[PDB]
RNA sequence: AACGCGACGAUACUACCCGCACGUUGUAGACGUAUAAGAAUAGGCUCCGGCCUCGUAUCCUAGCAGGCGAUUCCUCCGCCGGCCUCGAAGUGGCCGUCGGUAAUUCGCGUAUUGCAAUUUAGACACGCGCGGGAUCAAAUCCUUUGCAGACGACUUAGAUGUG
RNA sequence: GGGAUAACUGGCUUGUGGCGGCCAAGCGUAGCGACGUCGCUUUUUGGAUGCGGCUCUUCCUAUCAUACCGAAGCAGAAUUCGGUAAGCGUUGGAUUGUUCACCCACUAAUAGGGAACGUGAGCUGGACCGUCGUGAGACAGGUUAGUCCCUACUGAUGAACUCGUCGCAAUGGUAAUUCAGCUUAGUACGAGAGGAACCGCUGAUUCAGAUAAUUGGUUUUUG
RNA sequence: CUGUCCCUAUCUACUAUCUAGCGAAACCACAGCCAAGGGAACGGGCUUGGCAAAAUCAGCGGGGAAAGAA
RNA sequence: AGCGAAUGAACUUUAAAUAUGUAAGAAGCCCUUGUUACUUAACUGAACGUGGGCAUUCGAAUGUAUCGACACUAGUGGGCCAUUUUUGGUAAGCAGAACUGGCGAUGCGGGAUGAACCGAACGCGGGGUUAAGGUGCCGGAGUGGACGCUCAUCAGACACCACAAAAGGCGUUAGUACAUCUUGACAGCAGGACGGUGGCCAUGGAAGUCGGAAUCCGCUAAGGACUGUGUAACAACUCACCUGCCGAAUGUACUAGCCCUGAAAAUGGAUGGCGCUCAAGCGU
RNA sequence: CAUCGGUUCUGGCGGGGGGAUAAAGGCCCAGGGAAUGUGGCUCCUCCGGGAGUGUUAUAGCCCUGGGUGUAAUACCCUCGCCGGGACCGAGGACCGCGCUCUGCAAGGAUGCUGGCGUAAUGGUCACCAGCGACCCGUCUUGAAACACGGACCAAGGAGUCAA
């Protein structure tokens, strides 16, 4: 009836994909299944998964899928009667959560050597336990928060003042410069964002990202792979404990 | 449409006890004692499990179910207050005239008074008497800031709003005169 | 409010069309 | 409020108070004119057993319009005294005395109001009589005043005095 | 000359022009069609008017000022627009037959209306006939219409209740208004020029209720 | 100085509470408290509300007076 | 209605609704032949007569409270309102005909009140039953029964004519159409939101966001040569879109009731007054 | 007060007929189904309970034909029989229609009884109370409204006579 929210019609040049992209994913998985011999299942648990473009540019000659897990599970076939190959329905239990496929004509030993040598320092992301305690120095705050030496540092942009205040830093504008208390220091004590060995929340994650300090490590973890020739799965070490489907 | 049944549930923690009368709700815990009347809303209270209170309504309308949700949230707010309390951190900013905020507690009436002086150099001293049960502290943690803690969320927030409203500028430019005493952070004590 | 609703409905239709897609003054002046 | 109310002073008679003999006196209307918790109603009461739709309940209710007498009963009413209580427009409790009193049963009287004729019966108020106690008042006119004034009205003063 | 009509508006009136095209949910299955837009009025350089005026009561708000708000490159100051508000107040000139417009002076401002066809109360500044005509009017020719009491309000007495004193308060009316100066402070703010506000203090204007110390006026004190 | 206004002075005229006695006239259906409604720009009696207390004295600035229409 | 009948309101087999004129018996029709000054080629036609036919349902129904003729006598010559039909006009008012009904000269019940509204017309009384209209006393009779709707900062209690429309309502109920969802719908929380490319012209500077035009490709899960915030430019944030968690119905437009606004002045007053809120309002 | 007549209001009781010879419904007889799925069982970190699966089993239910059955009841229409109340009693020898015919409820109320026999009933004035109720005439008009006459009382006072 009446008394309802008014949803805004956005002036947007892109609309909702829906079944067009759904069928494009479906046909893509069908055309990808027979081309390449091995289908790896990998997982990204709590990462910002933005380095997938770099790993794709590295594996130009391999095709990685990371989309909707239930769509990909049915596309590979969760039952013995809809499967392209005999045992892809075995792989559709390793396909459980924030997981993806990776189709190759390359060798396992090489691919897990790659994925064990791959690791990139990235931003915290919610849920991670803080490996250290970060506290911005008392005084004029810079664009680093007392990690880089200040003598080689740049003052922070003044347009983040409302955002830092919203996230909860008692910061002020003195003569165009963002500061904690007084410009010459003293005044008050510092502001700690997160303490070591303590679960960090979304507010703390946003503060960390704005100050551009990374506290987490991005590494893709392989749950298990599939070889179509022998028609066999291979539980990878990680997949052992991961809540299978 | 006269929905036959509607229900909501509110869990309670181990370290509180909730005595609910006809429609008086008293909640006790480590923070203290807190009582509220809700006789204005038709609702049936009961116990469903060991530590959940079920509040139900029968033969009501959407307005009745909305009132059910509101009183659910109110009871939960009292539980949160008696467990963890509430805390409002404010900070006062000024340009050329420093604001002098003096907080005192009198034995009479058992309440707090906050006196604000030198707000835009005004010669009037602005005194706000607080709701019972709220504590006011000029902390030596940050400069020119205040903490308003308490057990009743409504009292804490209304006191903060009263101080914010009393220190307001008149017949000046808002974009130019930025001074005042403003709420900064809202949260729980523990 | 009537003017605003007509304007917003016309804007919605025009934006939908353009998202899907991918002389009297002269005589008087003379 | 000139037809709203209270407190107090003095109240000659008339009758001020008290008791009854009452009244061919009045009444927008006796006939058991019987009954105090508070508060809530999506809760309440309780002796703490339990109880709550329901006041279609409790009390009370028999005797010539209610006699006389008797076995039995200490139950229930009424009046006066003492101690206290009640103020929102003023009452109730306790004790005491005295009077009346079927909870059970019985005898003597009802008659004739003649086949019904309101079963004249209550309350407060007022009025006429007695016999007990108590007191012996004011206002207005008149003269005067000017704090008042069209006239009224008002503030004043006339009894022995600071007249 | 004959006939019809003989007053008139009365949940009327107010802020947004008309004409034509385009679009146009619909109705319909060509015709009606709102809001917008385009064209005309309409752009490439900065006197009109032909019954008026003054005093008092009451009411309205469609608010001029005062009180409180929202918005504005609103630094300060001075303001503009809008909102709640009728409690309180709301001039004098020049000119013109009169009024308005424009212009000029004090002021906080110097708003607009109703009292219901008689604009609350008070005051002030012709048509018929006849003669002669008619390309046209004229007649000292006649006739003729022109309607100290009750009640309200303001005060003052009052019988009944024994006179008197001392009180209560149903209901009814109701009241305060504006400006300026000192301090804040040459501070806040501002490049400069300029330049506030709350708290505190003191006066003045209007209105209202009293009063005769003093001062001025009055004289049948006929002193 | 004035074909202007106001005030002071003089004259002319009309201007007067109560008591004693004497003592009319005008006019008069009956009356007289208000608000809304009473289709016929009509209310004074009707509807329904406000209300509403004897008998009088003085003041009076309100109502009890008006059109007729091209 | 049809045109699987023909033809094409002007088509028809048939035929609506709606009012309306005339006729319905001895106050008769014919047929038949006598006359005529009419007429015809003619006893041939027309008129005037004869005969017959049905007196019983004698020629539908229903009422019938009698109808007709002549003579004479008194008061009357106005209209106003409304339904329907009909001609014309305006922005709206309205103007003119025809028929019928109400008022005249008419009391009574109801509409609180009343020229035009509803019921019903009349001697004096008694009893009963009703009409219209009502049943919360004023006020006679229901705080009657059934199912629902509405909360109005002067509702409504029948005005629906106006104001008033393609009107404004994040008020409330019922319904219709379309669309998405365990292939995880709406809302939310945690993330991505990338490369050519600071794309071309212009600007001192303009890198998606002061301006003009097109707006492509890859990567895809998806990302616009970008919806907003911001910088001198950047940077940064954010939207669109996408994935994880959650878990089951949503959301877009109309329609129909009730409610608010949809414009108001001036002495204090009016659903008749009180007052009324699972009504003492609205529909059945 | 009893028994009658007329009008009338109101309560109850005994039958008859009709629907689909009501539709339902009880109890039996077969046949067929399902789920808001009973009993089993299978699960589930179970105060508790859920979920699953399947067609009577340790509940049942729906549907189709059949018997009891011409069942009962509702509704409608009908034939009667009792009970309570109100108003009225017109006429005055017989005649008539009748009947339940010694008689009668059949062309209109008699019988028994009580108190009073006088202001008791009845009546007239004045007052109260409830309800109702514009000030008469003239004139105009379709009608109002306005306008005109009306201080009161007594007497006089206006369609006559003649041709």
């Amino acid at each position: 009836p009446k008394s309802k929210r008014a949803r805004v019609y956005h002036l947007i040049q892109v609309n909702k994909k829906g079944r067009e992209a759904k069928e494009r994913l479906f046909s893509n998985i069908r055309e990808t299944i027979p081309k390449y011999q091995h289908c790896f299942v990998f997982s990204v648990d709590n990462m910002r998964n933005n380095y997938l473009k770099d790993v794709r540019h590295e594996l130009n000659d391999c095709r990685i899928f990371f989309g909707k897990t239930k769509l990909m599970a049915r596309a590979l076939g969760t039952t013995p009667e809809e499967e392209q190959a005999d045992g892809l329905h075995r792989l559709t239990r390793y396909l459980t959560g924030t997981v993806g496929l990776l189709f190759t004509n390359r060798d396992p030993a090489d691919i897990e050597s790659y994925f064990s040598n791959l690791s990139q320092v990235d931003f915290a992301r919610a849920g991670t336990v803080a490996p250290r305690t970060v506290t911005v120095p008392t005084g004029i705050v810079y664009s680093t928060g007392g990690e880089v030496p200040p003598e080689h540092d740049v003052p922070v942009s003044h347009t983040l003042e409302p955002e830092l205040r919203r996230l909860g830093m008692p910061v002020r504008m003195i003569k165009g410069k963002v500061c904690l208390g007084d410009e010459k220091g003293e005044a008050s004590e510092g502001y700690t964002i997160c303490k070591e060995g303590e679960v960090l929340d979304s507010r703390q994650t946003r503060l960390l990202k704005l100050f551009s300090i990374c506290l987490s490590e991005f590494k893709v973890s392989l749950l298990g792979y599939w070889n179509s020739a022998s028609g066999e799965v291979t539980e990878l070490e990680a997949g052992k404990t991961r809540p299978k489907r | 449409m006269r929905y036959i049944h509607s229900e909501e549930t509110i869990p309670v923690p181990e370290n509180l006890k909730v005595s609910i009368k006809s429609r008086l709700v008293t909640v006790e815990g480590p923070r203290g004692k807190l009582q509220k009347d809700l006789s204005h809303i038709a609702v049936n209270f009961s116990v469903v499990k060991k530590g959940v209170i079920g509040l139900e309504i029968h033969h009501g309308s959407r307005k009745d179910v909305a009132a059910l949700r509101t009183v659910r949230t109110i009871i939960n707010n009292m539980i949160i207050g008696v467990t963890k309390g509430f805390k409002y951190k404010m900070r006062y900013v000024y340009a050329h005239f420093p604001i002098n905020v003096n907080v005192e507690k009198n034995a009479e009436t058992g309440c707090y008074e906050v006196e604000i002086r030198n707000f835009i150099g005004e010669k009037i001293v602005r005194k706000v008497v607080m709701a019972p049960g709220v504590e006011v502290e000029i902390s030596k943690a940050q400069k020119d800031e205040l903490i308003l803690s308490g057990n009743s969320l409504e009292a804490v927030s209304q006191s903060a709003a009263d101080i914010q409203q009393i220190c307001k500028v008149r017949n000046k430019d808002i974009r130019k005169f930025l001074d005042g005493i403003y709420v900064s952070e809202k949260g729980n004590i523990v | 409010r009537h003017a605003q609703k007509i304007q917003m409905r016309k804007a919605i239709k025009q934006h939908e069309e353009r998202n899907v897609k991918g002389t009297a003054k002269a005589l008087s002046s003379q």
